[PDB]
């Protein structure tokens, strides 16, 4: 009627089951204002400290490669000192506070909204475990591959930021600060320029989001039985599964990052065409296909790991206590449980 | 000849890097070619050094040569292999001859069909159950309660437990601790769960 | 694949010949790559593996 | 477990084995001293319940 | 040419016609055993999802008490339940044991051009789909066929011959067909439905209440189907409580896969239907069978290469058991046959071979069957010790430990387990007797498990490790197994066996024998032969993926269920007390877990397909290191195959510096 | 006890004694019976039945 494809409405029947839990109920809470505002909270206070440390190990390494680094604790505690003193580490940390705000309000915050939007009905068993996580599978895949490619963006308006801080004058854009560059790229080199060969981030991006709310949200239910059975320490288990899950997530987030050193920094034999052709979604291929591990594995924690673990596993940690992993857990028995109470107790 | 099939020439042709000196087309079946020998001056040199004291090796510094990717298998020629195959019933001897190029080997061919095999516990199981409706039309479905004295009152008996529980004997239960609270409320003509019942509200009746 | 290494050595005839050392399996013909090119992929694939039985 | 984990791969010490065949005789009734304490035990234990 | 177009279409037509021709002549119509054996591979997958399909309705029924999945059908989820045993028994380890790995290893192993029978293994294979079907969709089919809610009512009268019968009489006796027609008509060629709903119209002294699909005869009669339609969800009423019976014939059910008398050979209890197909298929199952031993154990007596015509020990330790298991299922078959056709003849001819009245013995039928039953059980899992006995020594470049020892232990195990098959009949009531040998041979028999398992422990050990995916899951196999059997000789004690008999104990055990250690050396098995079946290398990333997540499954599914049994739950019991709710959220999760494997494991060979890549043989020609020339060739070769995979990657010096001064974002500059 | 089944074979099975009866047709099996306790214990049929 209004262009080529109708949606036909249909209407049908009452229909009911014996059981009215375990299924998919939309939980109150789950709406598009508390969802999104939960998400960016969580993500906001996860990105800033994330920030935080990336800048100061930084400064760190620019302080220790002109000066010897700590012998001792009272060498330490004068090297941090200087650090914190360093003209640059202060700079750097206010333009990558900027990064935190824009990153954990347009990055996490989507991921977030979007993972409780898609899995915050899944009901759990009461007095039990919950079973049938495939179900959960899709709603994770889905959530993190339309959140994934949010973070490009950003990312690459930050590398030519601070890219742009290292050419002569005359070359020089003269970006006032993060935000200033973030709102001049577009209109000058345009949109494109900040999307352009964008693989090595995107999927980088959803192996972690995926493998890091779904391992945190199985594992928080599954390992349950430590605190419900043994006893155990509710709080120190979720420390030690939000522990795995972030560990887990830069595991499977690394190797795909590895494509930028590979094509564009190792050494290009002369006169030879390109062994990747420039295009990192080959190089990637490749990796997935590569026999030995550890060739791609090389630099693992001096380059990414403490750049992004220690955020996702504060991001786990807030989502937690804010309540983005709660579910609704109610008796199969009980008066809204099932619509067959004449054999609960029979 | 013709351009079209010519890599070099056609810039449609997406060439795979992971197949780079690996050329299918070119195989013998029974495979008869060398492509692997002594390799030197890479990290060991050629040359003899062992006595040089003026020349010290540091094997630190390999320059980085042509990747060598692992050999493609064979893929299949159809009218080649298919012509191969094919024996005249009535008019060939059945016997094997001397030649061994008559041996019939396997080649790789389309893939595509392998993805229907990585995906058949997914299809395998979505027809037994959700094309099937095993074992029935409901355990797959949103669950919903049924609607207010919905189909009888002696199957869902709203009214009576809500007398029941707004009744002195009820609220005495509700005080005991043993029973929980009321979970739905008697609207103007609708039973409404609440919030924390975790249910679903009754589908409409049309 | 096909030899692992060869020898050329004097017999009692004083004749020199050459002796090759073939490839083995651990007791598994089908582990064994049956090959007529330097190369240790195992590139050929037999239906018949006693063509001539 | 240990041993094998941290040197029978070929990166640390592989050993060249040179044994053609096996040669034990009594190995078997040797090791087969605790399973036969495992049936001693689940018989007395059974019996005396019995 | 003014159809140019059309003969390149007339090629197409040619390339499909002499395509279908080749594929049939080539896998259809072809006696090749690979090709066959690799056929039986891929219906082994299509009967193993069938088999996890049924796991899966049988743990979520069991997920918690209420019958949340088939919502009260006791009788639905027996027969669920004996589909189950039954395809995975015969239909999933069988197939891909001696079905698939037979017919492709044996010729390998003995040195023959093909099986002695090339047709019969032809036969063999195009047999299974058959029996497979009627094991497996029992679940589904049912006599009663029609739900609760059907009006059966709207359909039986036209069906009901009785009305006509009065005109039966006068078809042959025509003299006094004039008086018949004189007499008075009140429901002749009609059908009259009582009132079904309470009417009072007092206008109308008559209601009709026909069904409404039925009330024009112009389209009904021009329809060529039965009146079924009519009764066919026709009303919108329905009744969704547990207690409300989904099917009105409470004898419409199975007696399991064990087939207990009476219950399994009297028609009063298990009705004509599932139970009798079951007893028939299991009949064509061991002809199924006799047809496989045959062709095989002819095969090594006639057809083995010169040299190994006797020497069982040269032969790899997969083969050895293989011919073991054969020659214990042809002295068994017969066995299950004629117990099997015993119980045939008391469903329908009434034989009272198992009725105590006047001379049957129904423990005559638990003595013939478990005499097969055990002798089964150690037929499917001997063949899995052999992946472990080939991988361990070809991955640690090692002899395996004690051969002779460890086919002895394997044959000492397969003729004395004719002797314990009644550890399945302690409570049955059985003479003391006869249940104290059962009991002493049963124990002894974990003595020549105890070899093997030490004997795995010693390859191990003094070699050059190369670790590789068959060997993790062959360490996985070992690991199981421990667990399986040191269980199964708990049972043995016959104290504890007289509490944990029909438990879930029982359940576990088994189930982290054949799921656990079978399971796993089957995929050991089929990573090891990956280049031989498929032709190209596995990945080895979902490999390691399947590996994990299968092994994971099974212990998460299965250690539970020990639990279940020392609290003393028993077995095919749908509804469950409240205080199993736990454990069975954990068994049903590790069940899950395992189909996520399951899915790894399909992933892993369609990516494998996609790669496509030749495979390379690990011991590059040297699977011995017998002597140190040996090595010292192996390690030239080894160091120089290294150096050419590694030659398209940076030296150290250059990854190093790049890794260090990979960082580029700083604010201040100019030194 | 003298365990006995009026139709087909069942189970008299009392997890908490460890005490499991098979009530077969046709046959007095005779059982000892002695709880050295006073307590109360339940049941379920351990045998497949209908
Ligand atoms: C929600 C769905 C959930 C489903 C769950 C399913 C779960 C099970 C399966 C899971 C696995 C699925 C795998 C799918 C196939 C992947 C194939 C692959 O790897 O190669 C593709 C492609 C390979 O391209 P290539 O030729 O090799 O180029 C290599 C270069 O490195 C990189 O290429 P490039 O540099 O040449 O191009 C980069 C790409 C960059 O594109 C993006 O960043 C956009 C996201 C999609 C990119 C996907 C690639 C392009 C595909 C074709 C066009 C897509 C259009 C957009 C998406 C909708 C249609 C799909 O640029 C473009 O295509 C054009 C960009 C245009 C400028 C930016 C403008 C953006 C829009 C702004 C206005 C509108 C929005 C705001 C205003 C709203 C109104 C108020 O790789 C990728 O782009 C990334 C693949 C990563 C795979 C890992 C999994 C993550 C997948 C994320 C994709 C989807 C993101 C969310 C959008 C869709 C949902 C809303
Ligand atoms: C339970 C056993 C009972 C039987 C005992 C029998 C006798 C003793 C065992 C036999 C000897 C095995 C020796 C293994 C260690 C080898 C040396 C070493 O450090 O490894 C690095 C070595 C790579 O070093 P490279 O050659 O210098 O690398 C250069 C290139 O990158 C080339 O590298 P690539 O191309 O090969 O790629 C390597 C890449 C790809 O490889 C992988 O990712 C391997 C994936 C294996 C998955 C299965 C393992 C369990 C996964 C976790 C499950 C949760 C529960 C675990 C605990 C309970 C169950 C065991 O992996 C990595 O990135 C490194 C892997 C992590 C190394 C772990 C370091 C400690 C090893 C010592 C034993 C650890 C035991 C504790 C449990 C396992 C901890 C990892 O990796 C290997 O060769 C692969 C094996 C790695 C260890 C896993 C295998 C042993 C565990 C078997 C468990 C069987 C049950 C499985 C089902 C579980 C279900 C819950
Ligand atoms: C149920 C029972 C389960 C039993 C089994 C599991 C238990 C362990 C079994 C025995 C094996 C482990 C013991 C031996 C090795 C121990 C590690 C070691 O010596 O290597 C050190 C190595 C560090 O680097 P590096 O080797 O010293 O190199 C320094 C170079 O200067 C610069 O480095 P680079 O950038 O050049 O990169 C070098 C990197 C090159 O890159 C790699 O090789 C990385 C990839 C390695 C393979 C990954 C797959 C295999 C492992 C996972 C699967 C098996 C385990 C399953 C566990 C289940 C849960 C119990 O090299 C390596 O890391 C390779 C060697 C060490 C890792 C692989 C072999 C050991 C297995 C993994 C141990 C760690 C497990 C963590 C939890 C796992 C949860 C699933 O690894 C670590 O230290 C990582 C582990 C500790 C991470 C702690 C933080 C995690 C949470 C994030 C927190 C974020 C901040 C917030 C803090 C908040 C606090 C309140
Ligand atoms: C942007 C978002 C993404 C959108 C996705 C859109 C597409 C759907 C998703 C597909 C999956 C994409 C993800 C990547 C997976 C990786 C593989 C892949 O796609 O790589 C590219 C793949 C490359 O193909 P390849 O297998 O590597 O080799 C092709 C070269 O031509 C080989 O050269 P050659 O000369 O050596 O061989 C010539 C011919 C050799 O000819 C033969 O061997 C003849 C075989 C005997 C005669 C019967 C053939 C027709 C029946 C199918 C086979 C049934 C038996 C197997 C049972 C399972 C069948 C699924 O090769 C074949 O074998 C071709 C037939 C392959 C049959 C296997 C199944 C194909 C369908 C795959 C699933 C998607 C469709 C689902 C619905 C339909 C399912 C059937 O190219 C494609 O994109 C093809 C897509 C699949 C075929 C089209 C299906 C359309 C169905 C529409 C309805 C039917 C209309 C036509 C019937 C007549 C009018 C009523
Ligand atoms: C592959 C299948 C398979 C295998 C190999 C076995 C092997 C054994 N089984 Fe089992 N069994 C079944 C499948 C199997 N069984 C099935 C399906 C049923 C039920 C059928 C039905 O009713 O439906 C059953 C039932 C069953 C019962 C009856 C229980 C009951 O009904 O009450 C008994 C009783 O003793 C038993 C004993 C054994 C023994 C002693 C072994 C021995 O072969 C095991 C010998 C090995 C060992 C004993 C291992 C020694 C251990 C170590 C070396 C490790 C030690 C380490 C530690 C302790 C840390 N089995
Ligand atoms: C080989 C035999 C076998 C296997 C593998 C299994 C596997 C499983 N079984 Fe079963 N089971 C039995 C044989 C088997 N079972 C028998 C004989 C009974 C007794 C029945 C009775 O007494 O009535 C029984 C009973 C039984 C019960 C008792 C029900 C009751 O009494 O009420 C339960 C309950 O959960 C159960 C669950 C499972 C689960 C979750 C698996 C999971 O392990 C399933 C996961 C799937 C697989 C393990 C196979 C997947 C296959 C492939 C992926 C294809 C592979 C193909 C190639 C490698 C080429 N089984
Ligand atoms: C090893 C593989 C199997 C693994 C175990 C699977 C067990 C369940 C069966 C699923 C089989 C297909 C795989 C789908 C996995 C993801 C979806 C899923 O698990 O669905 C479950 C869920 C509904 O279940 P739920 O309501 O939670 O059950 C309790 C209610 N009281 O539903 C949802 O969450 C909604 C999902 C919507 C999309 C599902 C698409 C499935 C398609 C399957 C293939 C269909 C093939 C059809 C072929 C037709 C040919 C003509
Ligand atoms: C759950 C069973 C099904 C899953 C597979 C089981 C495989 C078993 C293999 C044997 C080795 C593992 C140990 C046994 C399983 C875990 C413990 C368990 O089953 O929980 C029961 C136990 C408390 O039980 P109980 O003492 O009877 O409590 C009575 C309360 N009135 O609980 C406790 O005391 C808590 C102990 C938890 C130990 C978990 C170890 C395995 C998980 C992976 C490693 C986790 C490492 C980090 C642990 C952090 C703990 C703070
Ligand atoms: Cu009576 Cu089971
Ligand atoms: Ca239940
Ligand atoms: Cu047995
Ligand atoms: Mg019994």
């Amino acid at each position: 009627m209004f262009f080529e494809l109708e949606d036909i409405k249909r209407r049908h029947s009452l229909y009911w089951d014996i059981y009215n839990v375990q299924g998919w109920v939309r939980r109150p809470d789950s709406t598009l204002y508390n969802n999104v505002k939960r998400g960016v909270t969580a993500g906001v206070v996860a990105s800033l400290v994330q920030e935080n440390i990336t800048a100061l190990v930084e400064n760190c390494k620019l302080l220790a490669t002109k000066y010897e680094k700590p012998q001792n604790l009272r060498q330490a505690a004068t090297f941090m000192k200087e650090v914190f003193k360093l003209e640059n580490y202060r700079k750097a940390v206010w333009n990558r506070s900027q990064y935190a705000l824009c990153i954990g309000t347009f990055d996490i915050g989507a991921r977030l909204a979007t993972f409780r939007w898609l899995n915050n009905g899944w009901q759990r068993v009461f007095a039990g475990f919950e079973f049938n996580f495939v179900r959960k599978i899709p709603t994770t895949m889905l959530a993190a591959l339309f959140t994934a490619p949010f973070s490009v963006p950003f990312e690459l308006a930050r590398m030519a930021y601070y890219g742009d801080k290292t050419f002569p004058k005359e070359l020089q854009r003269g970006y006032s600060s993060y935000l200033s560059a973030l709102a001049r790229i577009p209109f000058e080199e345009g949109p494109y320029f900040l999307f352009k060969n964008s693989f090595p981030l995107i999927i980088r991006n959803f192996f972690q989001t995926f493998t890091l709310f779904y391992t945190y949200d199985f594992l928080k239910d599954k390992a349950s039985f430590a605190w419900r059975v043994g006893e155990q320490n509710e709080y120190a288990c979720k420390m030690i599964i939000a522990g795995i899950s972030t560990y887990l997530a830069a595991v499977f987030s690394y190797p795909w990052m590895v494509t930028r050193e590979m094509v564009d920094f190792w050494p290009k034999v002369p006169g030879a065409p390109c062994t990747f052709n420039g295009n990192y979604r080959k190089a990637a291929v490749w990796i997935w296909y590569h026999e030995f591990s550890g060739n791609y594995f090389a630099g693992f924690f001096t380059k990414y790991f403490w750049k992004a673990s220690p955020g996702m596993f504060l991001t786990l940690m807030l989502a937690d206590k804010v309540g983005l992993f709660d579910q609704t857990t109610v008796d199969n028995f009980g008066g809204a449980g099932n619509n067959s109470w004449e054999d609960t107790f029979v | 000849y013709d351009w079209r099939d010519d890599p070099k020439v056609n810039k449609d042709i997406e060439e795979d890097i992971r197949d780079r000196g690996w050329h299918p087309e070119t195989y013998d079946f029974p495979y008869t070619k060398k492509h692997d020998d002594w390799v030197f001056d890479v990290t060991m040199p050629s040359q003899n050094y062992q006595t040089d004291l003026t020349v010290n090796i540091h094997p630190e510094n390999k320059k980085m040569h042509v990747m060598k990717q692992v050999m493609r298998q064979s893929y299949w020629d159809a009218e080649h292999d298919m012509a191969h195959e094919y024996d005249y019933e009535s008019e060939d001897l059945d016997f094997q001859c001397e030649s061994f190029k008559s041996q019939h080997f396997r080649k790789k061919g389309p893939i595509s069909q392998y993805l229907i095999l990585g995906l058949l516990p997914i299809l395998y199981f979505g027809t037994e159950f959700f094309y099937n409706h095993y074992p029935d039309e409901d355990y797959w479905r949103v669950a919903h309660p049924p609607p207010l004295d919905y189909p009888d009152t002696d199957d869902t008996d709203d009214t009576e437990t809500f007398k029941d529980y707004k009744s002195f004997t009820g609220r005495r239960m509700v005080d005991t601790g043993i029973v929980d609270p009321l979970w739905y409320d008697i609207r103007e003509g609708k039973k409404v769960y609440y919030d924390w019942a975790g249910v679903n509200q009754p589908m409409e009746d049309i | 694949q096909m030899f692992v290494a060869r020898q050329v050595v004097t017999n009692s005839k004083g004749e020199k010949v050459e002796v090759l050392w073939n490839a083995q399996c651990y007791e598994d013909i089908a582990q064994l790559n049956v090959g007529f090119a330097p190369v240790l992929e195992s590139v050929d694939y037999h239906w018949e593996i006693f063509l001539w039985a | 477990i240990l041993k094998v984990a941290r040197f029978r791969v070929l990166k640390m010490r592989p050993k060249i084995s040179t044994s053609y065949r096996p040669h034990g005789k009594w190995g078997d009734f040797l090791a087969c001293i605790i399973p036969l304490i495992w049936c001693i035990n689940i018989l007395t234990n059974s019996n005396l319940i019995l | 040419n003014y159809f140019y177009y059309l003969d390149r279409i007339k090629k197409l037509f040619t390339y499909l016609n002499d395509l279908r021709k080749h594929i049939l002549k080539k896998y259809v119509y072809t006696i090749n055993h690979k090709r066959i054996a690799i056929n039986y591979l891929y219906f082994s997958m299509v009967t193993g999802l069938s088999g996890a399909a049924l796991a899966t309705m049988i743990r979520l029924e069991l997920a918690h008490p209420g019958s949340p999945f088939f919502k009260g059908d006791s009788l639905r989820y027996l027969q669920v339940v004996t589909a189950h045993g039954l395809i995975m028994v015969f239909f999933v380890v069988v197939p891909i044991l001696f079905g698939g790995f037979a017919n492709f290893l044996i010729p390998y192993h003995v040195g023959s051009k093909d099986v002695a029978y090339p047709r019969l293994n032809s036969i063999g294979f195009w047999i299974q789909p058959c029996g497979y079907i009627l094991l497996a969709k029992i679940g589904f089919l049912r006599p009663q066929f029609w739900r609760y809610y059907d009006k059966t009512s709207f359909s039986f009268p036209f069906l009901e011959k009785m009305k006509y019968n009065q005109y039966k009489e006068y078809k042959n006796d025509y003299l006094f067909y004039l008086d018949f027609l004189k007499k008075e008509i009140t429901d002749d060629h009609s059908f009259f439905w009582k009132a079904r709903k309470v009417i009072k119209l007092p206008q109308y002294s008559v209601f009709s209440f026909v069904p409404l699909k039925l009330m024009m005869w112009k389209t009904m009669i021009n329809y060529p189907e039965s009146f079924w339609y009519a009764a066919s969800r026709v009303v919108q009423s329905r009744r969704k409580k547990v207690f409300v019976t989904k099917c009105s014939a409470r004898t419409l059910t199975t007696a399991g896969w064990t087939f207990i008398t009476p219950f399994s050979s009297n028609i009063k209890y298990t009705a004509v239907g599932s139970q009798d197909i079951l007893i028939l298929s299991v009949v064509f199952a061991g002809i199924s069978t006799t047809i496989s031993f045959t062709n095989l154990l002819i095969t090594r007596r006639t057809l083995a290469m010169p040299g190994l015509r006797h020497r069982r020990v040269l032969m790899p330790f997969v083969t050895i058991s293989i011919f073991l298991t054969l020659r214990m299922l042809a002295t068994i078959t017969p066995v299950l046959g004629a117990a099997v056709i015993m119980m045939a003849f008391d469903r329908h001819w009434q034989t009272t071979f198992f009725e105590y009245a006047y001379g049957g013995d129904p423990i005559l039928s638990q003595h013939l069957f478990w005499f097969f039953g055990h002798p089964e059980v150690y037929v499917l899992i001997i063949p899995t010790f052999g992946f472990i006995n080939m991988i361990v020594p070809h991955n640690n470049t090692r002899r395996v430990a004690s051969k002779h020892h460890m086919i002895w232990a394997i044959y000492v195990m397969a003729y004395m387990g004719y002797l314990v098959w009644g550890h399945h009949m302690y409570l049955v009531g059985l003479d003391h007797r006869s249940r104290t040998m059962y009991s002493t041979i049963t124990i002894m028999i974990s003595m020549p498990a105890t070899i093997k398992v030490v004997n795995w422990t010693l390859s191990l050990v003094n070699g050059a490790l190369k670790i590789d995916l068959p060997f993790l899951f062959s360490m996985s196999f070992l690991l199981l197994f421990l667990v399986a059997g040191f269980t199964g000789m708990w049972l043995s004690h016959v104290s504890l066996n007289v509490s944990m008999h029909d438990t879930f104990y029982v359940v576990a055990h088994f189930h982290i024998m054949l799921s656990g250690a079978a399971m796993t050396g089957i995929f050991s098995g089929i990573y090891y032969y990956f280049n031989a079946l498929f032709g190209v290398k596995y990945s080895r990333m979902f490999g390691y993926m399947h590996l994990i997540y299968y092994s994971g499954g099974q212990w998460v599914a299965f250690v539970p269920l020990f639990y279940l049994g020392f609290s003393g739950m028993p077995r095919r019991i749908h509804d469950y007390p409240v205080v199993f709710m736990g454990w069975h959220s954990m068994s049903t999760t590790g069940h899950f877990i395992t189909l996520v494997g399951i899915i790894f494991f399909f992933l892993m060979m369609f990516d494998s397909h996609i790669e496509r890549r030749a495979s390379t043989s690990t011991t590059l020609g040297l699977p011995r290191w017998y002597k140190r020339i040996s090595y010292y060739i192996f390690k030239i070769r080894y160091l120089q195959h290294t150096k050419s995979k590694m030659n398209g990657i940076p030296g150290s010096t250059v990854r190093l510096m790049l890794i260090n001064r990979h960082f580029v974002e700083y604010e201040v500059y100019e030194k | 006890l003298i365990t006995n089944s009026y139709d087909i074979v069942h189970s008299w099975f009392i997890p908490g004694l460890g005490i499991k009866l098979d009530c077969v047709p046709g046959r007095s099996t005779h059982h000892t019976f002695f709880i050295d306790n006073v307590g109360f214990y339940y049941g379920q049929c351990a045998e497949i039945c209908g």
